């Protein structure tokens, strides 16, 4: 099938200039024109504007007309956006779409960019467990940055009752906990363990929840 | 230059209801043949999805649920029945001349009210030993959204160091999360003996609160 996979998260100091791709399979390549979007937290969408491969011609909206520079290979089969001059304000997600012959529709996009710009230094968390009918569990996650992080419990078993809620920047370090609810039976007669993952320390660290 | 003005902003509708979304046009977007509006959901950490191509046309692999409609300057997203899933924000899309999107709709879920399930959690261990000492507290599975968290120590109410973060609606039962963390030094935890987070929410006329004395281990 048609995919678009795009690069991993970015952290880059202000005044910098950074270079995502969106890499595409399952179609020929040079066919299709590729756009790009910026999505700033629990905003909308904004236009960026578009590459079209088979020529390598480009348009911008207005607002990213000094700011962005889209370009292709078409032998990777891949388009990049490089974003220059780089301040905060620039710190988003940002989504390549595929626009279809069919009505201009955009029906094949990226899972997204996720760029931090930031002059803070990447810190790994420290991981703590949360020990105390459903029992409720805890892991807090603090001290950590840039995002992401990623937590599971029993790597993905328990997925059902958790809730991992969004991390909270303090003092220049995000900090957030998980909780998970499992019937009193379960637990503690069979092991609950959160594992973190900090892909930007290279971090993968289990706690098992063990009572007090 | 065309200008597309989305309503509402927000929409609140029972499961089982009908949503409609609205999205209008300065000018017409079907002068040339077809009407060149698209509609789009999308959920939180997720990629937009295509719904609705050309005004009318469902797209593949998404329920016959969700409908579009209008032509020229009009045009309409309709959602029925709507789902829990349906929570979500809702986007309109026109290309042509300049590519513009919608302020797009939010739209929510109503269901029962529902208390929070509170639990409360002391420091860990490993965390005194590096001379903090945070104090947990989850407010889960409830409804409405709007919820109040106090802390208090030694029955009086502390304010500094305190960090919240809300959930999303959830997909599955339309219900809200809600984490409170209290952060001091070990040195200061270890100095008081009882630590509370109460909740002020709409379904009781007194806040649920969970308390414990650091002294029972
Ligand atoms: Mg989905
Ligand atoms: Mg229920
Ligand atoms: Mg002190």
């Amino acid at each position: 099938e048609v995919k678009l996979q795009q690069s991993g998260p970015e952290l880059v100091k202000p005044g910098a200039s950074v270079k995502m791709s969106c890499k595409a399979s399952g179609y020929t390549f040079t066919s299709y024109v590729m756009h790009w979007v910026k999505q700033k937290p629990g905003q909308g969408l904004e236009w960026i504007g578009y590459i079209n491969p088979y020529n390598d011609d480009t348009n911008y909206n207005e607002k990213f007309k000094g700011k962005a520079t889209l370009t292709s290979d078409k032998s990777s089969s891949t388009a990049y956006m490089e974003l220059s001059s780089l301040t905060s304000e620039d710190s988003a997600v940002y989504y390549c779409a595929r626009e279809d012959y069919y009505g201009s529709r955009w029906g094949y996009w990226g899972q997204g960019t996720t760029l931090t710009v930031s002059s803070a230094k990447t810190t790994p968390p420290s991981v703590y467990p949360l020990a105390p009918s459903m029992v409720t569990l805890g892991c807090l996650v603090k001290g950590y940055f840039p995002e992401p992080v990623t937590v599971t419990w029993n790597s993905g078993s328990l997925s059902s009752g958790v809730h991992t809620f969004p991390a909270v920047l303090q003092s220049d370090l995000y900090t957030l906990s998980s909780s998970v609810t499992v019937p009193s039976s379960t637990w503690p007669s069979e092991t609950v363990t959160c594992n973190v993952a900090h892909p930007a320390s290279s971090t993968k660290v289990d706690k098992k929840i063990v009572p007090r | 230059d065309i200008v597309l003005t989305q309503s509402p902003a927000s929409l609140a509708v029972s499961l089982g209801q009908r949503a409609t979304i609205s999205c209008r046009a300065s000018k017409s977007v079907s002068t040339s043949g077809y009407s060149y509006m698209h509609w789009y959901q999308q959920k939180p950490g997720q990629p937009p999805k295509l719904l609705i191509y050309l005004a009318s046309n469902l797209e593949s692999g998404v329920p016959a649920r969700f409908s579009g409609s209008g032509s020229g300057t009009d045009f309409t997203l309709n959602i029925h029945p709507v789902e829990e899933e349906d929570a979500a924000t809702y986007y309109c899309q026109h290309s042509r001349e300049l590519l513009t999107f919608g302020a797009g709709t939010k739209l929510e879920l109503k269901r029962a009210d529902a208390a929070p399930t509170v639990s409360i959690f002391p420091p860990s261990s490993e965390q005194l030993t590096s001379g903090g000492a945070s104090v947990v507290c989850f407010l889960n599975n409830f409804y409405p959204k709007d919820i109040n968290v106090k802390w208090k120590i030694d029955g009086s109410e502390r304010q500094n160091g305190v960090l919240n973060s809300w959930t999303d609606q959830d997909s599955k039962d339309s219900t809200y999360s809600m984490s409170s963390t209290l952060t001091l030094t070990k040195d200061e935890y270890e100095r008081h003996n009882s630590y509370t987070c109460e909740a002020t929410h709409k379904t009781s006329t007194s806040p649920i609160v969970k308390s414990f004395n650091r002294n029972e281990c």
